[PDB]
């Protein structure tokens, strides 16, 4: 490998998907079950060959990549104020805003919204599954363009990769110690 | 695996190889008991029965019987102890009369091979057939064993009756 | 091959092009269902009675708030809560218009039954045109695109309608402002 | 050590202290009639042991839940009985011991029926084996606890003295 | 409702009774309920005999529940 040099390699982590250099220690990349069976529990399609379970952990790695970086970037606005701009929203903080939002309605409907995208993209899992050539984490979302120069698109996602990865600790420290650098315990 | 097959490889007899009929717990228990224990004459084996029969006679009688006591009595274990040596006589006349009417042999294991060889053109049902080569099987094993079953009987009920006694006033 | 829609979804099988508003959005590929009496005529058919409803009932529910209640009928600006009032004192039209509408459904599901059997008839085609706006092609493909379109904002508006209605209790542009 | 039933996947052939890697046939016979009959042993004596704790019925109550207290309140005469039971049942399986074909812990005499075993009779087997040597821990455990402690399985969970 | 989806009838989704039946055999029994399906899917009698008995013992166990915890008003 290239990190951990004292173990040679998972078993998969060949150098196919982007990000790699051969971490990990405990061998999860080589789990035989086909995580897609947690959204279709049956193979219903005769076409279903399967899913990897390293092309199911590159996506969730990507997902939860983005889902940390937005939510340090929200936690850290609502830190140094930037309220939207409407009334219900005073100063509620990040450690206590989550709550009463889940009590005024509204927390509800972002859940609503966030699953059915969530329906939607995990639809897209699913044919991937089922054997679309569509990669992991990749929904062909470019409209400002700067996803062309194949150089380019295989730079940002490196930097995606390991910008998410960043994020996950960051936001697990930030929620861990109720962020320091811009409040207080 | 199966743990029922047909018995002794013949799918025609009624019987079955059961867990129960041919297992090896049945087979040992079966063989320690006084009516198959090896190297046991008609006259032990029947002695030893009438010893257990009467053992375990003699216990409904006295608890259950007319002259019950929630103490101990003696006249309740003598009611008990005459009730269960009757009882004992009772199925020693049968057992006698079991064996008159049932065989006519007196020593048994040859008179079948005799007929097998030496021919038994003869009234049959006494040189030929005889079902059964126990020695239990004859006339003279069977009254020998309801002699030692009456026996016994009489001294299990005697000594269950002895220890039912000691069990009430010592205990 | 992809969805027009959705690039990061495979094109679904009974989506060609011909229904109007068709842009391959169907995630769970719910057109390729073909069981309980439900396939792509079916869920079309209750697609665009679906739409006219919502149409219906969106701007009947605007024109009540905007230009007021009808001569005689009660007044409020609840939608959901007018109709009780309505019912309180002219039942018998609630349940003469409930009537109607169950004749005209009890006909409307053999129509499409029937029409998915002997297939001469479109899903949601009953005939009614009384003023010959749809006659010629070539205008009947971009009315067909703008029924569906509005028919698909006016379900989504009207069913807020209906939820701001039942919750805050109050009327739709009250709630807008 | 060898071919023989019980061999599961955490430890395949656990032989550590190899007792069995110079032991002939006979005395790894002996070893897995010793280990067998501890091991159904102890699974009734675990069973015993919880029931008893919340449930007595017998002896009109008394007889206190914590064992190792009731085994000194037994009337001593209900002690012989048992004793005596035992003893006849393992006279009898000596008994079935010289029966032709009788193999270490089998008592129901299988091996008349048995021939060419399955995968799913030695997977039987080796659950039998396993759970009577977690019972086998179990009942050591329980003992060790109830001495140390002085409470109960039960009692002492119920308290949080762990 | 719950019980209600467990028999694959049209998708690929739900059991099989055949081959939930058939996977119960074993040492004492056999080929165990190996063509019990068949027995129970051609034999009208069959099924009346299963269900006859079945629902004789549901009404008297209805008529033991029904005075032991009475379940109507002034009943
Ligand atoms: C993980 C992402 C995430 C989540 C869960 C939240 C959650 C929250 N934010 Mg927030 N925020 C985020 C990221 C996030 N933020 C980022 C990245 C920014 C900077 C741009 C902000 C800036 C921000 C401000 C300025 C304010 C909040 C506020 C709030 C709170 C009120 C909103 C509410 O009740 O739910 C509403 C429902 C949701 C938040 C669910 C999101 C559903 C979205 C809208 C669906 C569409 C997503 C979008 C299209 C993604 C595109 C990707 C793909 C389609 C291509 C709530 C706790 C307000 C507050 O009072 O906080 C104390 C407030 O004033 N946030
Ligand atoms: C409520 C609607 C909803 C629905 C239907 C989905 C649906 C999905 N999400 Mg999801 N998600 C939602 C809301 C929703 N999301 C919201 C609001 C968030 C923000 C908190 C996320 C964050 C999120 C992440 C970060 C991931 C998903 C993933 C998934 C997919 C797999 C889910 C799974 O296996 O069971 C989920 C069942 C669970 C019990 C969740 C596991 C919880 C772990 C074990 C503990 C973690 C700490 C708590 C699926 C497409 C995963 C994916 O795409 O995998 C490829 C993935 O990695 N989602
Ligand atoms: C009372 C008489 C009556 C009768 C017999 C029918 C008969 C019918 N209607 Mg109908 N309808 C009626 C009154 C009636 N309607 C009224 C008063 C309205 C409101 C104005 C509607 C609005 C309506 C719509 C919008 C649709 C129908 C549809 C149908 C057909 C499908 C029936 C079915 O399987 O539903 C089963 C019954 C159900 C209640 C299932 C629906 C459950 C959904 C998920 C409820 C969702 C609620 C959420 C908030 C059938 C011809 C459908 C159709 O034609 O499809 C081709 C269709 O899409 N009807
Ligand atoms: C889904 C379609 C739909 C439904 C269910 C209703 C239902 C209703 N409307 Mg209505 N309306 C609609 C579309 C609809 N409208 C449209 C499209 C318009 C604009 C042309 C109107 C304009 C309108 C007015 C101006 C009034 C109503 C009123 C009413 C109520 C009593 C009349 C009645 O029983 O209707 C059946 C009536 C006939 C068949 C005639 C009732 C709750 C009355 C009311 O009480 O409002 C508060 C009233 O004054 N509506
Ligand atoms: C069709 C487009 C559409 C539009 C323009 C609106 C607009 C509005 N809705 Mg709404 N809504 C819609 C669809 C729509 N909705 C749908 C499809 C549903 C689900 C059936 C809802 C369910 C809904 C609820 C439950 C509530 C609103 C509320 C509101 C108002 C507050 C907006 C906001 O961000 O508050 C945040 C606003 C006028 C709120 C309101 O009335 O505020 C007082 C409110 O409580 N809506
Ligand atoms: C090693 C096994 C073992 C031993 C030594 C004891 C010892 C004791 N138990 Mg006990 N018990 C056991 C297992 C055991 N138990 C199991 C497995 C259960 C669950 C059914 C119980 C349930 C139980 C209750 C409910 C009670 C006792 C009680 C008692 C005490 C009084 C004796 C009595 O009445 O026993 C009664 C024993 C039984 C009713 C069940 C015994 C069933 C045996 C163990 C299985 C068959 C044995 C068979 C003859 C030999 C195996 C054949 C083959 C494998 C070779 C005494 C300390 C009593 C007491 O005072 O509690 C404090 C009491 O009320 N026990
Ligand atoms: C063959 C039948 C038989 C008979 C007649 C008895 C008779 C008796 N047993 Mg007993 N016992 C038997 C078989 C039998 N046992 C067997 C097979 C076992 C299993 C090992 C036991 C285990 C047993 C225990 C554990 C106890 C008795 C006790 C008793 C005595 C009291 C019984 C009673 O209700 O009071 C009349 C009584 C002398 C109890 C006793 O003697 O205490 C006073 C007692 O504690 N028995
Ligand atoms: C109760 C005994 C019991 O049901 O144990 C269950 C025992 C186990 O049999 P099987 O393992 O072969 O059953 C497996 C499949 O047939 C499932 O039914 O069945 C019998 O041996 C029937 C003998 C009845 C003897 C009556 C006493
Ligand atoms: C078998 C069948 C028909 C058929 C067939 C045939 C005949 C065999 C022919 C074919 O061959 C096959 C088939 C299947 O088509 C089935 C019939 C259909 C059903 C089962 C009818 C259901 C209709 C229910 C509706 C549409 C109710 C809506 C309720 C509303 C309430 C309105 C409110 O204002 C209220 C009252 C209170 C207010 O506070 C607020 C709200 C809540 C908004 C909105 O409107
Ligand atoms: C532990 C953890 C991450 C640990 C990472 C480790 C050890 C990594 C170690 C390594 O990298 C190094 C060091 C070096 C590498 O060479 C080797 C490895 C091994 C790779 C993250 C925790 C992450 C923990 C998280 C994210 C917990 C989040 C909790 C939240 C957000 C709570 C939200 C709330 O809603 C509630 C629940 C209630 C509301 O009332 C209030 C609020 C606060 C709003
Ligand atoms: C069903 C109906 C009304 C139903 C109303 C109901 C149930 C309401 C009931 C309630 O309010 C009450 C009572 C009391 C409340 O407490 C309870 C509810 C339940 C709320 C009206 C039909 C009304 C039906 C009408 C008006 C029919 C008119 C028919 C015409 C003109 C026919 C003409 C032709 O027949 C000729 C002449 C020649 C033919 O060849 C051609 C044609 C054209 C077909």
């Amino acid at each position: 490998s290239k990190a951990v040099p004292f173990l040679e390699a998972p078993k998969a982590l060949d150098g196919s998907l982007p990000a790699d250099v051969g971490f990990d220690p405990l061998g999860l990349s080589d789990i035989g079950f086909d995580f897609t069976y947690l959204m279709v529990p049956t193979k219903w399609d005769e076409s279903r060959t399967g899913l990897s379970a390293l092309k199911w952990f590159r996506e969730a790695e990507i997902k939860h990549g983005r889902f940390a970086m937005l939510a340090v970037l929200g936690w850290v606005a609502v830190d140094m104020g930037l309220r939207l701009p409407v009334a219900k929203y005073a100063g509620y903080n990040a450690v206590q805003a989550h709550d009463v939002f889940v009590k005024s309605g509204d927390m509800t409907v972002g859940l609503l919204a966030i699953g059915f995208l969530e329906v939607v993209m995990g639809a897209a899992i699913y044919e991937m599954s089922k054997g679309s050539d569509r990669a992991a984490g990749e929904f062909s979302f470019d409209p400002l363009g700067l996803g062309k120069d194949p150089s380019k698109y295989a730079r940002y996602q490196v930097s995606e990769i390991k910008n998410g990865r960043l994020a996950m600790l960051a936001f697990g420290g930030i929620a861990t110690q109720a962020v320091l650098t811009n409040s207080g315990f | 695996v199966s743990f029922i097959k047909p018995y002794r490889q013949d799918p025609f007899v009624g019987h079955l190889a059961t867990p129960i009929t041919t297992s090896a717990f049945t087979r040992a228990y079966l063989k320690v008991l006084p009516a198959y224990r090896p190297g046991l004459t008609p006259l032990s084996r029947g002695a030893e029965i009438g010893f257990t029969h009467g053992y375990f006679l003699i216990g409904p009688f006295y608890t259950y019987g007319p002259l019950r006591s929630v103490e101990f009595s003696l006249t309740s274990l003598a009611a008990g102890l005459l009730a269960a040596i009757t009882l004992l006589l009772i199925l020693t006349v049968g057992l006698s009369i079991y064996g008159q009417v049932t065989y006519d042999v007196y020593d048994n294991a040859l008179i079948v091979k005799l007929v097998r060889q030496m021919v038994g053109s003869e009234r049959t049902q006494d040189l030929p057939q005889i079902k059964g080569t126990s020695e239990l099987d004859t006339v003279l094993g069977w009254q020998k064993f309801s002699e030692g079953f009456f026996s016994g009987g009489l001294i299990g009920s005697i000594v269950a009756a002895v220890g039912i006694a000691l069990y009430s006033t010592y205990l | 091959e992809r969805s027009k829609s959705l690039p990061f979804l495979m094109k679904p099988k009974n989506l060609d092009g011909s229904m109007a508003g068709d842009v391959g959005f169907d995630p769970l590929g719910l057109s390729e269902i073909n069981d309980v009496g439900v396939d792509l005529y079916w869920l079309r058919e209750a697609e665009l009675k679906h739409c006219r409803l919502g149409m219906m009932a969106a701007a009947g529910i605007l024109f009540v708030e905007i230009l007021g209640p009808a001569p005689g009928f009660p007044a409020g600006k609840s939608q959901m809560d007018v109709f009780w009032k309505v019912y309180a004192e002219k039942p018998s039209l609630i349940g003469a218009s409930l009537a109607a509408i169950a004749i005209l459904e009890v006909i409307s599901g053999v129509a499409t039954t029937q029409g998915r059997q002997n297939g001469d008839r479109a899903p949601g085609d009953y005939n009614f045109d009384p003023l010959g706006f749809g006659k010629d092609p070539a205008k009947f493909k971009d009315l067909q695109l703008k029924e569906v379109k509005n028919g698909r904002l006016a379900m989504i508006a009207a069913a807020g309608m209906i939820l701001q209605g039942v919750s805050t209790h109050q009327g739709a542009l009250e709630n807008l402002s | 050590l060898d071919g023989m039933i019980g061999s599961s996947a955490p430890f395949k052939n656990f032989d550590p202290l190899g007792f069995a890697a110079k032991a002939d046939q006979k005395t790894l016979n002996k070893y897995r009639e010793s280990e067998l009959k501890h091991g159904r042993v102890a699974m009734l004596a675990v069973l015993g042991w919880i029931v008893q704790e919340f449930w007595h019925p017998l002896y009109d109550g008394k007889l206190s839940s914590n064992p190792l207290k009731a085994l000194t309140e037994v009337p001593l005469i209900g002690w012989a009985q048992i004793f005596v039971a035992i003893n006849v049942i393992e006279y009898l399986q000596n008994k079935i011991k010289e029966l032709p074909g009788y193999r270490p812990g089998d008592y129901l005499g299988t091996w008349e029926w048995v021939e060419q075993s399955d995968e799913g009779w030695d997977s039987y087997q080796t659950k039998e084996l396993n759970n009577g040597r977690l019972a086998m821990v179990a009942i050591a455990g329980l003992i060790v606890q109830d001495l140390i402690t002085g409470q109960a399985a039960l009692e002492q969970i119920t308290a949080g003295n762990t | 409702i719950v019980a209600g989806h467990m028999y694959k009838t049209n998708w690929f989704l739900g059991h099989s009774i055949k081959t939930i039946l058939e996977a119960h055999k074993g040492p004492f029994t056999g080929e165990g309920h190996k063509g019990l399906y068949e027995v129970l899917t051609t034999s009208w009698h069959a099924q009346l005999a299963i269900n006859l008995a079945l629902f004789g013992s549901l009404s008297i166990i209805v008529a033991h529940h029904m005075y032991a915890m009475p379940p109507y008003p002034y009943i």
